[PDB]
């Protein structure tokens, strides 16, 4: 019965992770408005013909 | 959330994650009925006897009452961040962010937007113990026999409401939900885009889809002309038609 | 209905419930119409008939 | 508790009968916008009213 409240009022829990990973983040649009164009060097340099 | 990409000048800044905790308590609850041996048992009508079954569907309807009571009184009762979960004063790193809008001239009843269709839903129940009953109808019982009868029919049941983050909930916006224009889609629009504008600790959209709209049953005609309605007062669109699912429930005011 | 679930705190409070009763009495009408004995006797056209 | 009421039939004389069918009976309003209380309520007409 009697018993410190910092060892049985402690652990009388169950954790639970249904909190984690509850929300999101935006999903990816970067796609939508840009190509993708690997780069081998320090920087690209583009010319094209008129 | 692990700090945002920096670009690398001199050296690196080691950065601290940030773990969070939610802590809450079961609860106790009960409803118990006494009555007589007399009454019960000089009741030739027969209706008197159908406190098993009241009793049941009260049991039953605990649930919606404890759920319903928490999403009203949610403007007092404290999130896990610290504050109320409707707030005007929701802390981020530097900033302040609010979820509940008043106006200090006009403010009767809440609606309420729940986007439900994350993993975790809003102003969750938790159940520790299912519903248990007890009756005091044979002789050898000690209220059988304290008075004429005490015929107690009792409950028991553990629960408590719980919630979630107080930033994907918008419940409290008591202006007004329906007019020509500027309550029917400004306060309505104001409140999803709001919700869809909040930002993550460390500088991320929370990317929020509200779904459900939770209105009492005098908001519902407003509720249903913001969504549900396709053309317009002047023959037009209405651009949030089918935009949200509105509910409409008693539990509330 | 049965009473609300409520907090327990030291003791079992006992309630109470209620009945209710509504009552309604029966009531007597009554439509009459007076003939004339010779005046539908002597009808031969039959236009009274359908009384 | 709440209570579950659904209201479900409009009664009204032959006077009113035109005003009922068009609170409850026209799906265009006035520039052809929705009737928000458009078969929800079934309206009755009865000429033993007033």
């Amino acid at each position: 019965a009697i018993i410190t409240p910092a060892l049985i009022s402690a652990l009388k829990t169950s954790f639970q992770k249904h909190f984690q990973d509850a929300l999101a983040t935006a999903p990816s649009t970067y796609l939508q408005v840009a190509t993708v164009i690997p780069s081998t060097t320090a920087s690209n340099t583009y010319g094209w013909l008129g | 959330q692990f700090p945002k990409l920096r670009e690398w000048i001199g050296q690196r800044v080691i950065k601290d994650m940030a773990a969070q905790g939610y802590q809450i308590t079961n609860k106790l609850f009960e409803s118990t009925v006494g009555v007589k041996r007399t009454d019960i048992e000089d009741d030739n009508l027969g209706v008197y006897g159908p406190l098993m079954q009241e009793m049941g569907r009260a049991a039953g309807a605990h649930p919606d009452e404890l759920v319903f009571a928490l999403l009203k009184a949610g403007n007092a009762n404290l999130c896990y961040d610290g504050q109320n979960f409707f707030d005007t004063d929701h802390p981020v790193y530097p900033n302040v962010d609010g979820t509940g809008t008043a106006t200090t001239v006009s403010n009767l009843f809440a609606p309420a937007a729940d986007p439900g269709a994350a993993w975790y839903l809003l102003d969750t129940s938790r159940s520790l113990k299912p519903l248990i009953y007890q009756e005091r109808m044979k002789p050898s019982f000690t209220s059988m026999t304290k008075e004429d009868d005490e015929q107690v029919f009792m409950a028991d049941e553990y629960r408590y409401g719980v919630r979630s983050r107080c930033n994907v909930g918008f419940g409290f916006w008591q202006l007004a939900a329906m007019s020509t224009e500027e309550l029917n889609q400004v306060n309505f629009e104001k409140v999803y885009d709001a919700m869809r504008n909040q930002k993550a600790d460390g500088g991320r959209p929370l990317d929020i889809r509200p779904n459900l709209l939770v209105v009492p049953t005098t908001l519902r005609s407003k509720a249903k002309e913001v969504v549900g309605v396709q053309r317009l007062a002047n023959g037009a669109d209405n651009p949030n038609f089918e935009l949200v699912q509105v509910l409409d429930t008693a539990w509330l005011n």
